[PDB]
């Protein structure tokens, strides 16, 4: 229902954006609750320090990874943007929800009176249970619009001074109506933001504050703003005023039980997802996670370099994004042309802005000097991580029509180039993990008019299930067709790296892709 | 990246005049309109026509029948 | 400067403010006009901004305000000075220090004035309406 752009923040198109909060022990240890923008969910997170907070010895593990969310932003909703104060009154809708805990703990500890709205009769019973000084009179209902009535009834006709409002539309202009003379709304909700949905300014004809609270933005800027979040939560652990909420524990092969349970819409509390069990020990010397069986996906160090062969060409240009996008930071890009059009340089110089070290080489790769020199240059910026080669001159012609010079151009590229590549590979390049050639499907399954380029896809097959045999890194993949840049429909890009990544992690010398018409 | 689609604008002013008047050919018989586009302030701005506040809302992307 | 002034009788100061503001827009805008000039004081305002509504004609006519804004951190206010004066007397006294502090300290100085005699009072009130005064 909610797209991954619309998360605040730059984000990489391939990614898991799932997960705010967790609690886990740091690298020293030392037992720590975090909030993360995302990606908190898995076994390891990279976080800053300053959205770190101590776990205290009485809390457990287990209820730290519930505190973290709903608390911060209860505390940035209520003292920070709308200022309670002691005695004031308060509307917290949806009071069973975590942010409506926290909402309410927080108030009662100054001492305000609450009104509260829940679903059903159990949440109501246990919010009375947990809240003893919350009296009867401080319910209503929140699914039907009748709190209105209620509220204004108890509080005898002036309205609650804040309005803490997470609910739809009809029940968001329901709710601003409740609001009193110098009222406060503070709006955490989407929807009727979302879709810009009117809002009648004569309510501000009373002294009221309309309020647009999200807490994304702390992550994204604002940091000296959100020490000060930072700040009233750890002095309400310390006080007394946080307390973990209830917590249903799925196991981490469970995760998906817990998805499908947390849907259906019965919980209170929160959900977690026993990632790794707690250790008796306070403070572990090595808090490293222990070893998961996940599925398989190709991601790059930084401090590598990474070459390709052709890599202006139409093909090129896209496997160097879908790089980057898995981390590269050191690409070489080779072209005897150079950069000649619009889209290679406007892509050579986005890249460049993200602080990619963008090289472009125009040293051969047939030659052996050349190939020596591509790979040294690459060496500057860093090791060489993976060689790609995506270099292609293409003669067609009957058998009749071609002449040894077609043939020699044609090979010169990708059968001399993939031998160059691989000496000098082999010489000087101890770190290089990976070694692509970009063969063809007209090679193998046959085409007409197209010898010479077979002949050349056919060496390179060679060279590299040669390689493989010796323990060093070698694939060749051979594509049907490439469409977006034999009887077979042309592929779309997407599907074509989705191949990629496939047969990058599969460990056989050469395999092939291709749409059947 | 992704496919956004618009969802709402806040203003669009169109003349016809000022269209016929800004339109120039080329070396072609073909006639084109020199469009400019502001991020700052949201404004587009081509030929006799001015669209401003232009918001685009992400759509799924999802294609039913993917290639196989 | 020559870059901080606009003209207040079109929309054309939004431009304007976008533009010298690098698009990011401005943080707090202290509007008193209405209709669609109030409009655009709302597409200037920066994430995190906020508005501070002290004209009555909107407010009044209960015209629709689009709630889209707030995605962005916005604080949307209503001014009314009026509470203090007859309601509100706690709060009015920390309006009233900032007023003492600022008289005090120099910040607060005087308007120029357009004095009229008490039994000109009607021609006070003609000058105020064609709206020529400056003060
Ligand atoms: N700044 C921001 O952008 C942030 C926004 N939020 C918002 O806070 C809101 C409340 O979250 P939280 O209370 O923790 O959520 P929970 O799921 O923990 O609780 C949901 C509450 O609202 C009702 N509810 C919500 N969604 C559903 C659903 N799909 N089906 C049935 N009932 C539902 C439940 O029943 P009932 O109300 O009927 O009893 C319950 O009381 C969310 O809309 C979230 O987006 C939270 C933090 C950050
Ligand atoms: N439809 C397709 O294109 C298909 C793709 N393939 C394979 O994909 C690979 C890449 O295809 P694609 O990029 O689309 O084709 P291109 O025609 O773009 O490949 C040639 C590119 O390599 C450059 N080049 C030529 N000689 C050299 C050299 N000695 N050193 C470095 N660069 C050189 C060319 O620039 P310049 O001329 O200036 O040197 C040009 O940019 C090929 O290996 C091909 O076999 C196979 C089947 C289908």
């Amino acid at each position: 229902k909610l797209s991954p752009d619309a998360i605040p923040g730059k984000w990489t198109s391939q990614d898991s954006l799932l997960g705010m909060e967790f609690s886990g022990r740091d690298a020293s240890g030392k037992r720590v609750m975090g909030l993360v923008p995302a990606k908190g969910l898995a076994t390891s997170v990279l976080l800053s320090p300053d959205f770190l907070w101590d776990v205290p010895s009485n809390w457990t593990l287990e209820e730290a990874a519930s505190v973290p969310v709903v608390y911060s932003t209860a505390y940035y909703a209520l003292v920070v943007r709308g200022r309670v104060r002691p005695g004031e009154t308060l509307l917290i809708h949806s009071g069973s929800g975590g942010v409506g805990q926290a909402a309410i703990a927080i108030a009662l500890s100054l001492g305000c009176r609450v009104f509260t709205t829940v679903g059903s009769a159990e949440k109501r019973a246990y919010l009375q249970a947990r809240f003893p000084q919350l009296d009867s009179t401080s319910f209503a209902n929140s699914r039907d619009t009748s709190f209105e009535q209620h509220v204004l009834w108890h509080t005898g006709g002036k309205g609650v001074d804040l309005v803490l409002n997470s609910l739809a539309e009809e029940k968001l202009q329901a709710s601003v109506r409740c609001l009193a003379t110098h009222g406060r709304f503070l709006e955490i909700g989407k929807f009727d933001l979302s879709q810009n949905h009117p809002l009648g300014m004569a309510i501000f004809l009373k002294n009221v504050t309309f309020h647009g609270v999200l807490l994304d933005a702390f992550f994204n800027e604002s940091s000296a703003d959100w020490r000060e979040v930072w700040a009233l939560v750890q002095a309400g652990i310390r006080d007394g005023v946080v307390r973990p909420l209830k917590c249903t524990v799925f196991h981490g092969a469970q995760v998906e039980d817990a998805f499908r349970y947390m849907a259906q819409g019965k919980h209170i509390g929160k959900v977690v997802v026993q990632v790794l069990a707690e250790e008796p020990e306070a403070v572990l010397k090595g808090a490293k996670p222990k070893l998961m069986s996940a599925i398989s996906k190709t991601f790059c160090p930084a401090h590598k370099s990474y070459i390709i062969a052709g890599g202006l060409g139409g093909f090129g240009l896209e496997l160097a994004q879908w790089l980057i996008q898995r981390g590269v930071q050191k690409l070489v890009l080779t072209s005897r042309s150079g950069i000649r059009t619009g889209y290679q340089a406007k892509q050579v110089r986005r890249w460049r802005r993200q602080g990619v070290q963008v090289q472009v080489s125009t040293s051969n790769i047939s030659s052996l000097e050349g190939a020596r020199g591509l790979i040294a240059e690459a060496a500057q910026l860093g090791p060489v991580g993976g060689v790609f080669n995506l270099a292609v001159v293409l003669r067609d012609g009957l058998l009749e029509n071609q002449t040894p010079e077609f043939f020699q151009d044609v090979c010169k590229p990708k059968y001399s180039g993939t031998l160059n590549l691989d000496r000098v590979t082999r010489e000087a390049c101890p770190e290089l993990d990976y070694f692509v050639v970009f063969s063809s499907v007209s090679c193998g399954r046959g085409n007409a008019g197209q010898s010479n380029y077979g002949f050349a896809n056919s060496a390179m097959e060679r060279i590299c299930e040669k390689r493989r045999h010796e323990g060093l890194p070698g694939l060749a993949v051979q594509w049907g067709a490439i469409g977006d840049v034999s009887g077979t429909l042309p592929q779309r890009m997407a599907s074509c790296l989705e191949v990629l990544d496939l047969f990058l992690n599969q460990p056989h010398m050469v395999l092939s892709s291709f749409v059947l018409a | 990246h992704g496919l956004y689609l618009p969802t709402r604008v806040t203003a669009i002013h169109i003349d016809p005049a000022t269209h016929r008047q800004k339109l120039y050919t080329l070396q072609d018989k073909a006639q084109v309109a020199d469009v400019v586009v502001s991020r700052w302030l949201r404004v587009t701005v081509a030929g006799g026509v001015h669209i401003s506040g232009l918001h685009t809302e992400s759509a799924p992307r999802r294609q039913q029948e993917q290639q196989v």
